[PDB]
Protein backbone atom coordinates (compact mmCIF):
# COMPACT_ATOMS: atom_id res chain seq x y z
CA UNK A 1 0.00 0.00 0.00
CA UNK A 2 0.85 3.77 -0.16
CA UNK A 3 1.38 6.20 2.80
CA UNK A 4 1.07 9.64 1.05
CA UNK A 5 -1.46 9.90 -1.85
CA UNK A 6 -0.28 13.36 -3.03
CA UNK A 7 3.34 12.28 -3.67
CA UNK A 8 2.86 9.17 -5.90
CA UNK A 9 4.67 10.76 -8.91
CA UNK A 10 8.26 12.18 -9.27
CA UNK A 11 6.85 15.46 -10.70
CA UNK A 12 4.64 15.85 -7.54
CA UNK A 13 7.56 14.96 -5.18
CA UNK A 14 9.82 17.58 -6.87
CA UNK A 15 7.22 20.35 -6.20
CA UNK A 16 7.86 20.09 -2.39
CA UNK A 17 11.58 20.98 -2.85
CA UNK A 18 10.59 24.57 -3.84
CA UNK A 19 11.98 26.00 -0.56
CA UNK A 20 14.52 23.18 0.11
CA UNK A 21 17.84 24.58 1.55
CA UNK A 22 20.62 25.29 -0.98
CA UNK A 23 23.02 24.47 1.95
CA UNK A 24 22.34 20.66 2.13
CA UNK A 25 24.85 18.60 0.00
CA UNK A 26 22.04 16.34 -1.39
CA UNK A 27 20.28 17.15 -4.71
CA UNK A 28 16.42 17.04 -4.68
CA UNK A 29 16.31 15.15 -8.05
CA UNK A 30 18.11 12.23 -6.27
CA UNK A 31 15.64 12.32 -3.29
CA UNK A 32 12.49 12.58 -5.51
CA UNK A 33 13.72 9.63 -7.66
CA UNK A 34 14.09 7.63 -4.38
CA UNK A 35 10.44 8.29 -3.38
CA UNK A 36 11.22 11.19 -1.00
CA UNK A 37 9.50 14.61 -0.64
CA UNK A 38 10.37 17.69 1.50
CA UNK A 39 8.32 17.93 4.73
CA UNK A 40 9.05 21.67 5.22
CA UNK A 41 11.33 21.52 8.27
CA UNK A 42 15.12 22.08 7.64
CA UNK A 43 16.11 18.79 5.84
CA UNK A 44 13.25 16.44 6.81
CA UNK A 45 12.14 14.13 3.95
CA UNK A 46 9.42 11.45 4.13
CA UNK A 47 8.65 8.54 1.78
CA UNK A 48 5.33 8.35 -0.12
CA UNK A 49 5.20 4.52 0.11
CA UNK A 50 6.65 3.62 3.57
CA UNK A 51 6.33 7.11 5.28
CA UNK A 52 10.06 6.69 6.03
CA UNK A 53 11.45 9.88 7.54
CA UNK A 54 15.10 10.85 6.95
CA UNK A 55 17.05 13.95 8.09
CA UNK A 56 20.66 15.19 8.77
CA UNK A 57 21.67 14.66 5.11
CA UNK A 58 25.49 14.64 4.81
CA UNK A 59 27.73 14.80 1.68
CA UNK A 60 28.57 11.56 -0.15
CA UNK A 61 25.07 10.18 0.49
CA UNK A 62 22.83 8.14 -1.83
CA UNK A 63 19.03 8.43 -1.11
CA UNK A 64 18.66 4.80 -2.35
CA UNK A 65 21.45 3.47 -0.02
CA UNK A 66 19.75 5.33 2.91
CA UNK A 67 16.32 3.96 1.84
CA UNK A 68 17.62 0.34 2.04
CA UNK A 69 19.77 0.75 5.22
CA UNK A 70 16.87 2.23 7.25
CA UNK A 71 13.68 0.89 5.53
CA UNK A 72 14.33 -2.46 3.69
CA UNK A 73 10.62 -3.48 3.86
CA UNK A 74 9.71 -0.49 1.55
CA UNK A 75 7.55 -1.92 -1.32
CA UNK A 76 8.58 0.93 -3.73
CA UNK A 77 12.33 0.42 -2.88
CA UNK A 78 12.22 -3.36 -3.74
CA UNK A 79 10.18 -2.42 -6.89
CA UNK A 80 12.77 0.16 -8.11
CA UNK A 81 16.27 -1.09 -7.11
CA UNK A 82 15.36 -4.77 -6.56
CA UNK A 83 15.58 -7.19 -3.57
CA UNK A 84 19.17 -8.24 -4.59
CA UNK A 85 20.32 -4.61 -3.95
CA UNK A 86 18.22 -4.21 -0.72
CA UNK A 87 19.70 -7.43 0.81
CA UNK A 88 23.27 -6.32 -0.17
CA UNK A 89 22.89 -2.92 1.63
CA UNK A 90 21.22 -4.54 4.69
CA UNK A 91 23.92 -7.26 4.64
CA UNK A 92 26.47 -4.80 6.15
CA UNK B 1 -14.72 7.45 32.90
CA UNK B 2 -15.06 9.85 29.87
CA UNK B 3 -11.33 9.14 29.05
CA UNK B 4 -11.86 5.46 27.99
CA UNK B 5 -10.57 4.60 24.45
CA UNK B 6 -11.93 1.80 22.18
CA UNK B 7 -8.98 -0.50 21.23
CA UNK B 8 -10.82 -1.31 17.93
CA UNK B 9 -9.33 1.96 16.49
CA UNK B 10 -5.75 1.02 17.65
CA UNK B 11 -3.20 -0.63 15.31
CA UNK B 12 -0.03 -2.09 16.96
CA UNK B 13 3.32 -1.77 15.11
CA UNK B 14 6.53 -2.30 17.21
CA UNK B 15 7.23 -3.65 20.75
CA UNK B 16 9.43 -0.89 22.29
CA UNK B 17 10.45 -3.16 25.21
CA UNK B 18 9.49 -4.25 28.75
CA UNK B 19 9.85 -1.67 31.55
CA UNK B 20 8.26 -0.82 34.93
CA UNK B 21 4.50 -1.66 35.48
CA UNK B 22 4.34 -3.37 32.04
CA UNK B 23 5.35 -3.67 28.35
CA UNK B 24 5.38 -0.62 25.99
CA UNK B 25 4.20 -1.10 22.37
CA UNK B 26 4.27 1.51 19.60
CA UNK B 27 1.03 1.80 17.64
CA UNK B 28 -1.15 4.07 15.50
CA UNK B 29 -4.55 5.19 16.82
CA UNK B 30 -7.20 5.85 14.06
CA UNK B 31 -4.52 4.89 11.46
CA UNK B 32 -2.71 8.28 11.41
CA UNK B 33 -1.84 9.47 14.97
CA UNK B 34 1.35 8.03 16.59
CA UNK B 35 0.67 6.53 20.06
CA UNK B 36 2.59 4.65 22.80
CA UNK B 37 0.62 1.80 24.47
CA UNK B 38 1.67 0.89 28.04
CA UNK B 39 0.26 -2.57 28.83
CA UNK B 40 -0.07 -2.77 32.66
CA UNK B 41 0.84 -6.37 33.69
CA UNK B 42 -1.91 -8.22 35.62
CA UNK B 43 -1.38 -7.50 39.34
CA UNK B 44 1.80 -5.36 38.96
CA UNK B 45 0.08 -2.18 40.31
CA UNK B 46 -2.81 -1.77 42.81
CA UNK B 47 -6.29 -1.68 41.11
CA UNK B 48 -7.63 0.91 43.64
CA UNK B 49 -4.39 2.96 43.20
CA UNK B 50 -4.91 2.92 39.36
CA UNK B 51 -8.01 5.14 39.99
CA UNK B 52 -6.04 8.07 41.57
CA UNK B 53 -2.99 7.55 39.24
CA UNK B 54 -5.01 8.02 36.00
CA UNK B 55 -7.35 10.80 37.33
CA UNK B 56 -4.44 13.07 38.44
CA UNK B 57 -2.45 12.47 35.15
CA UNK B 58 -5.55 13.24 32.98
CA UNK B 59 -6.30 16.84 34.18
CA UNK B 60 -2.60 17.86 33.65
CA UNK B 61 -1.03 19.12 30.39
CA UNK B 62 2.28 20.77 29.40
CA UNK B 63 4.50 21.50 26.32
CA UNK B 64 7.36 19.54 28.01
CA UNK B 65 5.21 16.74 29.61
CA UNK B 66 4.43 13.22 28.27
CA UNK B 67 0.70 13.60 27.55
CA UNK B 68 -1.62 10.79 28.68
CA UNK B 69 -4.20 10.18 25.93
CA UNK B 70 -6.34 7.89 28.12
CA UNK B 71 -7.13 4.35 29.37
CA UNK B 72 -8.68 0.98 28.31
CA UNK B 73 -10.24 -0.53 31.50
CA UNK B 74 -12.96 -2.81 29.97
CA UNK B 75 -10.43 -5.74 29.42
CA UNK B 76 -7.32 -7.39 30.98
CA UNK B 77 -4.55 -6.12 30.76
CA UNK B 78 -5.43 -2.43 31.34
CA UNK B 79 -3.90 -0.18 28.60
CA UNK B 80 -2.38 3.32 29.03
CA UNK B 81 -2.37 5.22 25.70
CA UNK B 82 0.13 8.17 25.71
CA UNK B 83 2.31 10.52 23.55
CA UNK B 84 4.84 8.50 21.48
CA UNK B 85 8.49 9.46 22.18
CA UNK B 86 10.64 7.95 19.36
CA UNK B 87 14.08 7.94 21.14
CA UNK B 88 12.52 6.51 24.36
CA UNK B 89 14.34 6.70 27.76
CA UNK B 90 16.66 9.75 28.27
CA UNK B 91 19.23 7.51 30.09
CA UNK B 92 19.69 5.31 26.95
CA UNK B 93 19.61 8.45 24.71
CA UNK B 94 22.53 9.94 26.73
CA UNK B 95 24.48 6.61 27.00
CA UNK B 96 24.59 6.33 23.16
CA UNK B 97 27.71 8.39 22.21
CA UNK B 98 26.69 7.92 18.50
CA UNK B 99 24.97 11.37 18.75
CA UNK B 100 28.11 13.40 19.74
CA UNK B 101 26.21 15.83 22.04
CA UNK B 102 27.33 19.47 22.46
CA UNK B 103 27.44 21.44 25.79
CA UNK B 104 24.69 23.72 24.34
CA UNK B 105 22.52 20.63 23.51
CA UNK B 106 22.88 19.10 27.04
CA UNK B 107 21.95 22.52 28.58
CA UNK B 108 18.84 22.58 26.31
CA UNK B 109 17.77 19.19 27.82
CA UNK B 110 18.01 20.72 31.36
CA UNK B 111 15.76 23.60 30.13
CA UNK B 112 13.14 21.04 28.87
CA UNK B 113 13.01 19.14 32.22
CA UNK B 114 12.94 22.42 34.26
CA UNK B 115 10.09 23.88 32.11
CA UNK B 116 7.98 20.75 32.80
CA UNK B 117 8.95 20.63 36.52
CA UNK B 118 7.88 24.30 36.96
CA UNK B 119 4.38 23.26 35.72
CA UNK B 120 4.19 20.46 38.36
CA UNK B 121 5.48 23.04 40.92
CA UNK B 122 2.48 25.38 40.21
CA UNK B 123 0.02 22.42 40.34
CA UNK B 124 1.53 21.39 43.78
CA UNK B 125 2.35 18.01 42.13
CA UNK B 126 5.37 16.06 43.43
CA UNK B 127 7.20 13.69 41.07
CA UNK B 128 8.42 11.75 44.20
CA UNK B 129 11.05 10.11 41.84
CA UNK B 130 12.79 12.40 39.28
CA UNK B 131 15.65 10.84 37.20
CA UNK B 132 16.77 10.09 33.60
CA UNK B 133 15.05 6.66 33.99
CA UNK B 134 11.62 8.40 34.17
CA UNK B 135 12.35 10.87 31.30
CA UNK B 136 11.55 10.34 27.60
CA UNK B 137 12.95 11.87 24.35
CA UNK B 138 11.03 12.31 21.04
CA UNK B 139 12.51 12.19 17.44
CA UNK B 140 13.31 15.97 17.58
CA UNK B 141 15.48 15.60 20.73
CA UNK B 142 12.98 17.31 23.10
CA UNK B 143 13.13 15.78 26.62
CA UNK B 144 9.79 15.32 28.43
CA UNK B 145 8.90 13.98 31.92
CA UNK B 146 6.84 10.78 32.57
CA UNK B 147 6.04 8.13 35.30
CA UNK B 148 5.05 11.05 37.65
CA UNK B 149 3.30 10.20 40.93
CA UNK B 150 3.82 6.47 40.06
CA UNK B 151 6.27 6.17 43.05
CA UNK B 152 3.27 5.85 45.48
CA UNK B 153 1.91 2.82 43.52
CA UNK B 154 2.84 -0.91 42.88
CA UNK B 155 15.40 -0.68 44.64
CA UNK B 156 14.54 2.75 46.19
CA UNK B 157 15.99 5.86 44.35
CA UNK B 158 18.57 6.58 47.12
CA UNK B 159 21.06 8.39 44.78
CA UNK B 160 18.32 10.95 43.79
CA UNK B 161 16.97 11.34 47.39
CA UNK B 162 17.80 14.42 49.56
CA UNK B 163 18.92 14.04 53.27
CA UNK B 164 15.40 14.64 54.70
CA UNK B 165 13.91 11.85 52.46
CA UNK B 166 16.72 9.50 53.62
CA UNK B 167 16.81 10.15 57.41
CA UNK B 168 13.16 11.22 57.99
CA UNK B 169 11.24 10.35 54.71
CA UNK B 170 9.80 13.92 54.41
CA UNK B 171 8.76 14.72 50.80
CA UNK B 172 8.60 18.39 49.70
CA UNK B 173 8.80 20.54 46.50
CA UNK B 174 12.54 20.90 47.31
CA UNK B 175 12.93 17.06 47.27
CA UNK B 176 12.32 17.09 43.47
CA UNK B 177 14.83 20.03 43.27
CA UNK B 178 17.61 17.75 44.66
CA UNK B 179 16.44 14.99 42.24
CA UNK B 180 16.63 17.51 39.32
CA UNK B 181 20.20 18.35 40.44
CA UNK B 182 21.25 14.66 40.27
CA UNK B 183 19.40 14.46 36.88
CA UNK B 184 21.38 17.56 35.70
CA UNK B 185 24.52 15.57 36.62
CA UNK B 186 23.15 12.46 34.74
CA UNK B 187 22.84 14.58 31.53
CA UNK B 188 26.36 16.14 31.79
CA UNK B 189 27.99 12.82 32.81
CA UNK B 190 26.12 11.20 29.81
CA UNK B 191 24.02 8.53 31.53
CA UNK B 192 26.74 7.80 34.15
CA UNK B 193 25.69 6.33 37.53
CA UNK B 194 25.64 8.89 40.41
CA UNK B 195 27.91 7.74 43.31
CA UNK B 196 29.02 4.65 41.24
CA UNK B 197 31.87 3.59 43.65
CA UNK B 198 29.45 3.55 46.65
CA UNK B 199 26.58 1.09 47.28
CA UNK B 200 22.99 2.31 48.09
CA UNK B 201 23.66 1.93 51.88
CA UNK B 202 27.01 3.86 51.62
CA UNK B 203 25.32 6.55 49.40
CA UNK B 204 22.72 7.36 52.12
CA UNK B 205 25.49 7.67 54.80
CA UNK B 206 27.88 9.79 52.63
CA UNK B 207 25.08 12.23 51.55
CA UNK B 208 24.34 12.94 55.26
CA UNK B 209 28.10 13.56 55.81
CA UNK B 210 28.12 16.30 53.12
CA UNK B 211 29.39 14.48 49.99
CA UNK B 212 28.12 16.03 46.74
CA UNK B 213 28.46 14.90 43.08
CA UNK B 214 31.66 16.12 41.34
CA UNK B 215 31.66 18.46 38.31
CA UNK B 216 31.48 16.35 35.09
CA UNK B 217 34.09 17.05 32.37
CA UNK B 218 31.30 18.46 30.08
CA UNK B 219 29.73 20.98 32.55
CA UNK B 220 31.28 24.45 33.08
CA UNK B 221 31.65 26.24 36.49
CA UNK B 222 28.37 28.22 35.86
CA UNK B 223 26.30 25.06 35.01
CA UNK B 224 27.87 23.16 37.97
CA UNK B 225 26.76 26.03 40.30
CA UNK B 226 23.17 25.53 38.90
CA UNK B 227 23.16 21.79 39.81
CA UNK B 228 25.05 22.46 43.12
CA UNK B 229 22.43 25.02 44.33
CA UNK B 230 19.93 22.07 44.20
CA UNK B 231 22.10 20.17 46.73
CA UNK B 232 21.67 22.43 49.79
CA UNK B 233 21.68 20.51 53.16
CA UNK B 234 18.78 22.69 54.42
CA UNK B 235 15.87 22.33 51.91
CA UNK B 236 14.72 25.92 52.72
CA UNK B 237 17.84 27.28 50.88
CA UNK B 238 17.25 25.15 47.71
CA UNK B 239 15.80 27.15 44.74
CA UNK B 240 12.48 26.70 42.88
CA UNK B 241 12.09 25.54 39.23
CA UNK B 242 11.14 29.20 38.41
CA UNK B 243 14.55 30.33 39.85
CA UNK B 244 16.35 27.31 38.26
CA UNK B 245 14.95 27.95 34.71
CA UNK B 246 15.88 31.67 35.14
CA UNK B 247 19.55 30.67 35.82
CA UNK B 248 19.45 28.05 32.97
CA UNK B 249 18.22 30.65 30.39
CA UNK B 250 20.70 33.27 31.78
CA UNK B 251 23.67 30.86 31.32
CA UNK B 252 22.19 29.82 27.89
CA UNK B 253 22.68 33.46 26.69
CA UNK B 254 26.25 33.51 28.16
ZN1 LIG C 1 9.91 4.14 1.15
Amino acid sequence: SISNLSMQTHAARMRTFMYWPSSVPVQPEQLASAGFYYVGRNDDVKCFCCDGGLRCWESGDDPWVEHAKWFPRCEFLIRMKGQEFVDEIQGR
Amino acid sequence: GSWEIDPKDLTFLKELGTGQFGVVKYGKWRGQYDVAIKMIKEGSMSEDEFIEEAKVMMNLSHEKLVQLYGVCTKQRPIFIITEYMANGCLLNYLREMRHRFQTQQLLEMCKDVCEAMEYLESKQFLHRDLAARNCLVNDQGVVKVSDFGLSRYVKFPVRWSPPEVLMYSKFSSKSDIWAFGVLMWEIYSLGKMPYERFTNSETAEHIAQGLRLYRPHLASEKVYTIMYSCWHEKADERPTFKILLSNILDVMDE
